[PDB]
RNA sequence: UUUUUUUAAAUAAUUU
RNA sequence: UAAUAGAAUAAGAUAAG
């Protein structure tokens, strides 16, 4: 067609389109024969494997890089002039237009830059190949979290792949990033260690979600949905609370128990989630996993524009 | 970079953008601008306007959003200091908020445009020029700064203050906004002469072809602009013979002796042909309606083997103007159905109903591109008119689609426009197709509207 | 190292989990910009917790230029912060100091604002009477710095102020004058009276006093230099021991109002370059300027200037290089050295030279000998060919002439200047010239080229005279021009000088008259 | 059968419509009271409990329809009318900013998931247009969804009268302090219906085809597919009251249809006005002034020039007579009035030129003393001109006290 | 190549 | 406790009412 000469330089209207990274937090992605510098120890993946989940000895962005990114969350949730390609949004938390203490947002990748950019960043992609058994990394989506000040509430325990059953292998992984410096005052993650290898790699029972309590009964919700030897467990290794940095990320295999803290903070807090998946990866039904995307049939590979690849060991 | 200031960084940002948009568009300038751009900040620093404005338009042109740090800035510090927008550095702020559809946004362009109608009186040659452009950019409708900024450029014109840069420039924008005024427009056509050989091949054709699109139906002008323009036939390029064509079917009128040599030189130049002007080329002639079977053969034949440079506005009007003339190409078709199907959710609201129309038209049923363009569908009824809903419910017909999740959106919007759905004589036809094959069953109430 | 109370003091502060007002943030801000003994500078997550507390805290509370230290601390850090906005006040709000503070955090911390600015002034108009003296010259400077366009409320302040004549003091009365000579709209008269006024008590000057009167002489212009006089007259006394950015106000002011009397130019001169060498980089330029612009550049004077600027030479600002560059020509004195070392620095900083100063140099170097077996030609003619999409006429102009007065020999920079000056038509011979000096160097253009050329160049034969003909004919045939139209128009314009084909008139005029 | 959810714009009643019923007439009395006015501590104690009752009424309202899923269910026409009586009783100051703010989210929510099924007929994207641009309400994909469904003119042929009416009277009354940014997007509501108008040329009344043309220009807009409209005016007065003649003749001056055989049928009916004001005479020398720059000395009946300008002159002669009854409010009236009468060399008695020197006596006299309350400089030499030119006798005290005034400076200057 | 420009305008009608 | 300024510069096709 003819671009106006004015419009030669603009971006597609979604960020999908956009195939590769643009340059914005760390330029381009390196060569082919560079991607070795990131490789991390393996007593690393021997951590992941044995808590079912692990913190990544390095913090992964610097703090300009950090506070670029945490303004790209500021203006995702605006509400008053609402932020541009908010259809090209997954699901918000402003789709009533009035919000509240807790924001969430999903598939922001397609939204704005940085977090286009921070999908292919090479320092989490490849402890996900690695995690994945080196295979090729697809995105699943992302998710964004923000808790407001003094009044941020805490999401309770829950286990990621029981939102993912209509992908018929257990073959994901989550990276979380600290936006904000978090405690167990505000946002920090609990997690269950060896969590991911009681049910025989199975789904334990949804938790029972009452609104408008305290953080306290919240987060004892747990002693509902286990049985009496993960009461055992659970005796010998109670939760554990990580505390993140102002870049930390935090890989956590998607069977293991998991929560949020609440913020009682003076300020809000912020933390990006991804989630990555392999190459051998299938659908048990026909339709589309998220809302308007492409259909699949059958076990059919998952691939598209919507789940590209960020990662090839090859 | 670091030891560079912020006037130096929007001169940088400027030549980038000059060198990005007229010497080839390079990606590598395109991101290395974007990473520049990307981490500037206007704060506790003096700025000029002129710095801010380039900026802000810099940062827009490379597809930077209004959400954008930057973007926030230069849009806060021009409406807090809005005296200090002369009318120097107006067409910039206006053409980087053109894009921009926000409240900021359109309150800027707002403001703009009543001091571009205080100061019509008192622009110059350069300024007229660059504010008509820069408001022909962004969709406005103040009639009043149009007008006077029309005699401003007549009064300018008058005593012969215009290039050719300038002329095209103006009639480019003064088409672009729908400004029917026969006066200025004979004056861009007097100067157009007076200037004589000043005028080349480059900056004639847009001439003529912004002439052309505005309508002015005077028939005076149009034979002038072919017989000026049958000297620069031999010198053309193919972007401008397609350009000719389709500027000269706007026109409307015939004329035999121009369109044969036109036909000559595409000939000529056949394998020098995108797809953009493949497609140029056939809707122009049926626009016009002329049937020239022998360039036909030769634009199809040169279509199949650009097959995969074909937007979906290209394939639209391809297809469409296959469809019309009669010409029967199943390879094509073919190629032409299946790659439609690949990038199916390219199509505009009108394109996606154009090219379903014109493969149902044709007895030529493809489940590869039916199920793509019907499943598509969905998200552009929305966008359509009555006659457009009808045409798009026949395709559909004609496609044997029954899954309700699909018909309920077309039919909803019939519903809405039911009036003007029955009130089209030339479409009565497909009407009773339509209920045909669906029967009283599916929409009852369409039905009943139907019957009375 | 941190122990562990200064830890646990550290991430409290690091977790937002302390409520800090202003006066406290202001108290750490200011101590570890003073002591950097705990590395508080050092630590980004501690300094982002901090601003964090800033910019959720009651800044009203403490002045103006605290907040904005504030926020330059954080700025030098990497943190991006600017100050919040004060609203206007409102209801029992309005009093003159509160509506001095809003145009004073204007001021301080770089949050101009119009709509602001013009409400104030419209909630200052009614009690602009209850005002003291002091308030009403601090509103005069605070809206002389905003640049407001409000010029009649500042003369209604000017004429409360000087209505308070016996209360100032000589400082506040230069304060005020420089500051109604800054605002552009006054009526002259109440200029005038001001001036006036300062005419009176002029022995009570301080240098300070002095400085202020003229900056504002310097911006008033010529119309004043009556006043002027009573400054040179009342500084003839003192000039022996004087400051030395004093004479060089001085000397910016006699160049401006072109002064008359030589004696007192001379002897303003000859103490200036006595102490030239505490000069800053901006007033030896100045300085240097405004004495070529006098006629007052001898050997020694020249050569003791430049001796002084060869010292900042070496790191001169981008926009000094071409100021004593115009210098350096049109004197007949030796400045060979001071030449070089600017043409080095002038080669130093090419990819960040604007089209004009670009343009500007190439024009003083067009000429100049020593130019031309120089690296700078050819990365000047880079650079020219990268920034012709900046260049106006002007620049385009300047550029073009350095470049072919240089010999520099770039077929395609010259036809892509050629068809950079085709969009926008040359007004004058002088912008027209240098594109058929560039051009005729390789001695080849394309036919629309030469067409287009000889189409915009019949016209100008009007009004050329016969140097211009006879340059004009040689850069056409040298281009091969073969249009009948403006040999005949050149032609025509020479028969109004000489009337007849004189016999010895130069054998190249008479190919002309046959109009080749 | 198809689940269609097409409900027409103007069966499938809700609560909403007993809500709206209450509310309008609530309203209802409330307006009977403000008439029957025409005891107000007692009036006022009855608008309070009017109010309250409303109030009640629409947090109820509010309540429903964020518990229980009731926009869905609801109709079309209770979400038109519960839209307008949300926009409504905020001008009438009957509701707060909370409780408007969450109304309007949630109607603003519903209508934009009705845009995306397309249920959204042609007249229904005008009535929410005009009822969201002029309560000023902001929603980004609100604001840009109507804007770009407004350039589909193909929907917008066969809207009913009375619609258009009330649209354009909606846009009219709330122009005079609009925000700048609802502007463009109101000019969009204008054109997308300028052919309906057009064609409805022949069917308005006259006191409508004023009231669209006025609606028309006072947004900057003179599209030609209203041509027509203001061309059966021209050939239709002296059906106008005197008053009506002077916006008129601006409107018709401004549609360049004011050609001089018109300009003296309405000079005529301004004439014939009981008492004038200055309005009417305004206007009049606007159009004399106009139609005197129409005639060419060289043209072809340049022989037939001069009688014209005669004609014009002597026509200016009889308003110039009645210039005494008027009361200019400011001076640029004066200013404009006098500049018409030097400039065509009308003849204007002396005791009419005497009252207008007196009235701007006393404003001069008020800018001078007042000096607290915009006479610019330029505006006063002007006016000393025109006083110097016609005689100083006229007024001796306005030229001493103006002489005065440039002396001291009080009248500010053009550029501040 | 000779068309035209310069107000503070505020009077529609409705249950949306 | 905190206040000093410089530059003058033009790109150009949306399947319409």
């Amino acid at each position: 067609s003819y671009v106006l000469k004015f419009l030669r330089g603009q971006l597609p209207e979604d960020l999908k389109d956009v195939n590769g990274a643009l340059g914005c937090l760390y330029g381009t992605l390196p060569d082919v024969d560079e991607f070795g510098q990131f490789v991390i120890s393996p007593d690393v993946v021997n951590s992941f494997h044995q808590f079912g989940y692990v913190k990544m000895p390095i913090p992964v962005l610097d703090h300009q890089q950090i506070d670029k990114l945490a303004d790209e969350v500021n203006e995702l949730a605006n509400n008053v002039e609402h932020h541009p390609k908010t259809e090209r949004l997954y699901a918000t938390s402003l789709a009533d237009l009035t919000g509240g203490p807790l924001f969430f947002c999903q598939g922001q990748w397609r939204a704005a830059w940085g977090m286009h950019d921070l999908i292919y960043l090479p320092t989490i992609t490849v402890a996900a190949s690695q995690i994945l058994n080196n295979s090729l990394v697809r995105l699943w989506y992302d998710e964004v979290f923000m808790k407001a000040a003094r009044t941020g509430p805490c999401v309770p325990w829950q286990q990621n792949y029981a939102r993912w059953q209509h992908t018929k292998p257990v073959n994901h992984v989550t990276v979380m990033i600290a936006l904000d410096t978090m405690n167990k005052d505000r946002g920090a993650p609990c997690l269950v260690p060896g969590s991911h290898r009681w049910r025989e790699g199975g789904l334990l029972p949804p938790v029972s979600y009452d609104p408008t309590k305290d953080e306290a009964h919240q987060l004892n919700t747990i002693w509902e949905i286990i049985n009496e030897e993960e009461g055992e467990m659970l005796m010998d290794t109670p939760p554990v609370t990580v505390d993140l940095r102002r870049g930390e990320a935090l890989l956590i295999h998607p069977l293991t128990l998991f929560a949020t803290h609440g913020n009682r903070s003076l300020d809000a807090v912020r933390c990006c989630f991804i989630h990555y998946m392999g190459e051998k990866t299938y659908a048990v039904q026909n339709g589309p996993l998220l809302p308007h995307t492409t259909k699949f049939q059958a076990d059919a590979m998952i691939q598209g524009p919507f789940y590209p690849v960020v990662f090839d060991p090859a | 970079v670091s030891h560079l200031s912020a006037r130096n960084i929007a001169t940088e940002a400027l030549q980038m953008k000059k060198l990005h948009q007229e010497r080839g568009g390079n990606p590598m300038l395109a991101q290395q601008a974007r990473r520049v751009l990307f981490a500037t900040s206007i704060a506790g620093q003096n700025l000029d306007a002129r710095s801010v404005a380039l900026l802000l338009n810099t940062a827009v042109y490379f597809g930077m959003e209004s959400d954008a740090k930057l973007v926030r800035e230069c849009i806060d510090y021009c409406l807090k200091n809005d005296k200090l927008i002369t009318v120097d550095v107006l067409p910039i702020v206006v053409t980087a908020c053109a894009t921009l559809k926000s409240r900021d946004a359109r309150e800027v362009i707002e403001m703009q445009a009543q001091k571009a109608a205080r100061n019509a009186k008192f622009l110059d040659a350069k300024d007229v020029t660059n504010i008509i452009s820069a408001f022909s950019k962004t969709g406005i409708n103040h009639e009043k700064l149009f007008a006077f900024l029309s005699r401003r450029v007549q009064t300018l014109a008058r005593v012969g203050e215009f290039e050719a840069a300038h002329l095209v420039i103006l009639a480019n924008a003064f088409s672009r906004l729908r400004y029917r005024d026969k006066f200025l427009f004979g004056a861009i056509a007097r100067r157009a002469m007076s200037l004589r050989e000043r005028v080349t091949v480059n900056e004639l054709v847009p001439l003529i072809v912004a002439f052309s699109k505005i309508g002015l139906k005077d028939p005076k002008l149009s034979k002038r602009f072919a017989t000026k323009a049958m000297e620069y036939v031999d010198q053309m390029n193919a972007e401008q013979v397609a350009s000719m064509f389709m500027a000269f079917a706007y026109f409307g009128i015939r004329y035999d002796q121009l369109f044969g040599v036109l036909t000559n030189r595409a000939v000529e130049l056949i394998d020098e042909f995108n797809a953009q002007y493949i497609s140029t080329t056939l809707n122009a002639f049926q626009r016009i309606g002329i049937n020239n079977p022998e360039l036909f053969d030769n634009l199809a034949e040169r279509a199949l083997a650009v097959v995969q440079d074909h937007d979906a506005r290209d394939i639209s009007k391809t297809v469409t103007a296959l469809a019309h003339f009669g010409l029967k190409d199943e390879e094509l078709f073919k190629r032409l159905a299946s790659h439609a199907a690949s990038i199916a959710d390219q199509f505009d609201a009108m394109g996606l109903v154009n090219t379903a129309h014109a493969f149902a038209r044709t007895n030529f049923l493809q489940q590869d591109m039916a199920v793509a363009l019907s499943e598509r569908s969905v998200y552009v009824c929305r966008l359509l008119d009555a006659g457009e809903t009808r045409r798009l419910l026949w395709a559909l017909a004609k496609f044997q689609v029954r899954d309700p999740k699909i018909l309920t959106p077309v039919f909803n919007r019939c519903l809405a426009l039911h009036y003007d759905f029955f009130a089209d004589p030339t479409g009565s036809e497909e009407i009773e197709e339509i209920f045909d094959f669906y029967g009283p069953n599916f929409c009852p109430p369409l039905y009943q509207l139907y019957i009375s | 190292a941190r122990p562990s109370a200064l830890h646990l003091i550290f991430e409290r502060c690091k977790l937002n989990l302390v409520e800090f007002t202003a006066q406290d943030v202001y108290q750490i801000c200011t101590t570890a910009y003073n002591m950097d003994t705990l590395g508080m500078l050092q630590d980004p997550d501690f300094m982002r917790g901090l601003h964090d507390a800033f910019r959720r805290s009651d800044q009203t509370v403490i002045s103006p230029f605290q907040a904005n230290l504030i926020a330059d601390t954080f700025r030098k850090v990497g943190i991006n912060s600017m100050p919040k906005e004060v609203s206007v006040p409102e209801e029992d709000a309005i009093s003159p100091e509160s509506l001095i503070l809003v145009l004073r955090n204007m001021n301080i911390t770089k949050q101009r604002d119009e709509r602001k600015i013009n409400e104030v002034l419209k909630l200052m108009f009614p009690i602009l009477d209850e005002f003291s003296p002091t308030q009403l010259s601090l509103t005069v400077t605070e809206l002389a710095r905003l640049k407001s366009t409000n010029a009649d409320f500042v003369g209604k302040l000017a004429k409360r102020i000087m209505e308070y004549n016996d209360d100032l003091s000589a400082l506040d009365i230069s304060s005020a004058a420089v500051s109604l000579a800054y605002c552009p709209g006054i009526s002259h008269n109440i200029l005038y009276r001001m001036m006036q006024i300062v005419e009176e008590r002029m022995g009570e000057f301080q240098p300070e006093d002095y400085i202020n009167v003229l900056h504002a002489l310097n911006t008033l212009g010529p119309k004043f230099v009556n006043t002027f006089r009573k400054i040179v007259e009342c500084g003839l006394q003192h000039v022996e021991n004087m400051d030395a950015v004093t004479l060089t106000n001085y000397m910016v002011c006699f160049s401006t109002m072109d002064y008359k009397q030589r004696e007192h130019i001379d002897i303003y001169a000859d103490a200036l370059v006595e102490v030239a060498t505490d000069l800053s980089e901006k007033d030896l330029v100045m300085a240097f300027i405004a004495l070529q612009r006098l006629r007052l550049l001898s050997d020694t004077m020249f050569g003791t200037m430049a001796s002084c600027v060869i010292r900042y030479a070496a790191k001169m600002d981008p926009r000094n290089i071409a100021p004593i560059m115009d210098i350096c020509s049109t004197v007949p004195h030796a400045s060979d050295h001071l030449m070089k070392v600017l043409m080095d620095r002038a080669v130093e900083c090419t990819r960040i030279l604007t089209a004009n100063q670009l343009g500007d140099i190439l024009d003083i170097l067009g000429l100049y000998p020593p130019a031309r077996e120089h690296p700078l030609v050819q990365l000047f003619g880079k650079q020219a060919r990268l920034r012709l999409d900046l260049m106006g006429p002007d620049a385009l102009a300047n550029a073009t002439r350095g470049l072919a007065n240089l010999g520099y020999a770039d077929p395609e920079y010259y036809a892509q200047a050629a068809e950079t000056g085709f969009r926008y038509g040359f007004k004058d011979w002088t912008l027209l010239e240098p594109m058929l000096m560039g051009l005729s160097i390789t001695g080849q253009c394309p036919p629309t080229m030469v067409r287009v050329l000889g189409s915009h160049i019949a016209p100008m034969a009007r009004s050329m005279s016969l140097m211009e003909i006879e340059r004009a004919n040689r850069y056409l045939r040298r281009l091969g021009c073969e249009d009948d139209f403006v040999y005949k128009a050149m032609a025509s314009r020479v028969l109004q000088f000489v009337k007849e084909v004189t016999p010895e008139m130069p054998e190249d005029l008479q190919v002309l008259l046959q109009r080749g | 059968p198809l689940p269609v959810s097409y409900s027409p714009g103007s069966v499938t009643s809700t609560a909403i419509t007993a809500h709206c019923d209450v509310l309008s007439e609530c309203v209802a009395k409330a307006d009977e009271l403000a008439v029957q006015l025409k005891t107000q501590e007692g009036m006022e104690e009855f608008v309070e409990e009017l109010k309250t009752s409303a109030t009640n009424e629409m947090t109820a309202l509010v309540k429903q329809m964020q518990t229980t899923p009731l926009l869905q269910r609801a109709g079309m026409h209770e979400l038109r009318r519960t839209l307008y009586y949300t926009t409504s009783l905020k001008e009438r100051d009957w509701l707060e900013e909370k409780q408007y703010t969450a109304a309007m989210r949630m109607l603003t929510v519903e209508v934009l998931r009705r845009d995306g099924d397309g249920v959204l007929s042609a007249d229904d994207v005008l009535y929410v247009t005009t009822h969201v641009v002029t309560a000023n309400f902001y929603n980004r994909h609100l604001w840009n969804r109507m804007e770009k469904s407004l350039l589909k003119f193909s929907n917008y042929e066969n809207i009913d009268m009375s619609s258009v009416k009330a649209f354009s009277t909606r846009l009219f009354k709330t122009r005079r302090g609009c925000a700048k940014e609802t502007l463009d997007i109101r000019r969009k509501v204008l054109l997308a219906m300028s052919r309906r108008v057009g064609v409805l040329a022949n069917d308005f009344d006259l006191p409508s085809l004023l009231g669209v043309l006025q609606c028309y220009t006072v947004h900057d807009l003179t599209p030609f597919h209203l041509e027509p409209l203001a061309i059966r005016a021209t050939n239709h007065v002296g059906d106008f009251t005197p008053h009506e003649c002077a916006t008129l003749a601006h409107v018709l001056r401004k549609w360049r249809t004011m050609r001089l055989e018109v300009c003296e049928r309405l000079v005529e009916r301004i004439c014939t006005s009981d008492q004038l004001t200055h309005h009417m005479a305004n206007a009049a020398m606007i159009a004399i002034r106009t139609c005197f720059n129409q005639v060419s000395d060289g043209g072809r009946n340049a022989m037939n020039a001069e009688p014209t300008r005669q004609k014009l002159r002597a026509m200016g002669e009889q308003i110039g007579c009645r210039l005494d009854e008027v009361e200019y409010p400011a001076l640029p009236v004066i200013l404009s009035i006098l500049d018409v009468v030097v400039t065509l060399k009308i003849y204007v008695p002396k005791k009419c030129l005497q009252v207008i020197f007196s009235q701007a006596n006393d404003m001069v006299a008020i800018v001078m003393e007042q000096k607290d309350d915009p006479i610019t400089a330029e505006e006063g030499r002007q006016l000393q001109a025109l006083l110097s030119h016609y005689g100083n006798d006229l007024a001796p005290e306005l030229s001493q006290r103006m002489k005065e005034a440039f002396r001291e400076g009080v009248l500010p200057d053009e550029a501040s």
